[PDB]
């Protein structure tokens, strides 16, 4: 039996919050939620990917173009190419944070169904998934 | 030995071009121009200060293409929860530098912009 | 008589490809393929219905690249205050086709995406 | 000189509004904040648009990535490519509406210097332009 407000799916709770947090502290609070708890992970080539853009079409405000998943480049560095185009490797990096976009989210374009990396700081709504209670 | 028009840095040859094309363009541009030769490379902080010396031909505000490309799809991913990743979810982007205090912008590589184009003598 | 896979719709040539590439990349691709081949055109519904029938390999709710490209650098602009527009100034975006319902969204021209190439020549 | 709450440049009066408006109700707002008012103009090859920017960047409050100007699209069509990449002609065309952007605003990333095309529809803070007092 999933949390009231939580819908199921395979065995687990899943939830769309209309909050606004950056990346970091939306997966804190994924995990204050319920114990397992996480921001949402997705098997694209299931119905895992329906289900989920589903929660989130039906209950985000029409304004908000993006929800959190729990996906994030797990690169340190902040661009992730190891090489220049003339062959030489990447030692020396100068990058301006604000362009750096690590965080995955769920794209309204096409259903919130295919997802897209932002600046980790940015603060948008959400999806948290854990195992049932 | 590098003919005119491209100065010369620490064994390395260097020149700046006036043209607006995409990253994939002025990356193709500069092999064109030259045997083995690319979109530049920062290897320091010093080479990027005298690079900077050479975009005098540029409107302001304005990036400068650098040899990097498709810096989200080269990377690793990996969920938060138990989930393991299953290995192109990115769009292409590539790097620019500002001449100013020579920071790097990731931005589209659809973008035209100036470029600097770089080869070994 | 189409070549190897391809398949044929009143007179012309059509052929799904499971390659993810970027708009100028899909098209450029297309354009090698075959002799006058370009990204597919929809000159109607029923073209379009036929052509839904040969992507059934792509990931279900995705969208393949069709013929249209830079479709906001190709616009006029006025200010609301009537000075006069002086022509870079908008997004490079291209249009990709839902095969599902025949809807087409504009986005990107640097999303990696599967396509389809068409040919009368 | 200018009103309160307005700040003068180059004989001109400049406003940033936090109220988010949609593009079409924004011009509407501003030009009845002011007798000639508007959505602000940018003439690029000034240090107009560095004025602006500034304006944006110091008075602006949220996380909030755009503010209107105004420039938009006169085009009627729903995009402006008149010819498919085989040369063809469009006739028949199935664009999904929020995918089109014919509104123009400042980007926060930059400084509010470079501008986007984004869905007249959606709301976001803006910039207003008025002949002084
Ligand atoms: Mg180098
Ligand atoms: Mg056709």
């Amino acid at each position: 039996d999933c949390p009231s407000g939580w819908s199921s799916y395979e065995g687990n709770c899943y939830k769309f919050f209309q909050q606004k947090m950056n990346w970091a502290d939306a997966e804190r609070f994924c995990s204050e939620q319920a114990k397992g708890g996480h921001l949402v992970s997705i098997k694209i080539y299931s119905k895992e990917k329906d289900f989920v853009g589903d929660l989130v079409t039906k209950n985000i405000q029409s304004s908000d173009l993006y929800a959190w998943i729990g996906l994030r480049v797990e690169n340190k560095e902040k661009q992730c190419s190891s090489e220049w185009s003339d062959g030489s490797s990447v030692s020396y990096e100068n990058v301006v944070e604000r362009t750096v976009k690590k965080c995955f989210a769920l794209e309204k374009d096409l259903g919130f169904v295919l997802w897209i990396n932002l600046y980790c700081a940015q603060k948008n709504p959400f999806v948290c998934k854990s195992p049932p209670p | 030995d590098c003919p005119p028009d491209w100065s010369s840095y620490e064994g390395h040859c260097y020149r700046f071009f006036k043209e607006w094309m995409h990253w994939d363009d002025a990356e193709e541009f500069c092999t064109e121009q030259q045997t083995g030769a690319h979109l530049v490379s920062f290897q320091s902080k010093e080479e990027a200060d005298f690079v900077r010396s050479l975009t005098s031909e540029m409107l302001k505000g304005d990036v400068v293409w650098i040899g990097l490309s498709d810096v989200w799809n080269k990377c690793r991913f990996e969920w938060t929860d138990g989930m393991e990743f299953d290995y192109l979810i990115a769009e292409y982007e590539c790097v620019a530098s500002k001449p100013t205090n020579n920071k790097w912008w990731i931005i589209p590589c659809t973008r035209f912009k100036n470029f600097v184009c770089e080869f070994q003598a």
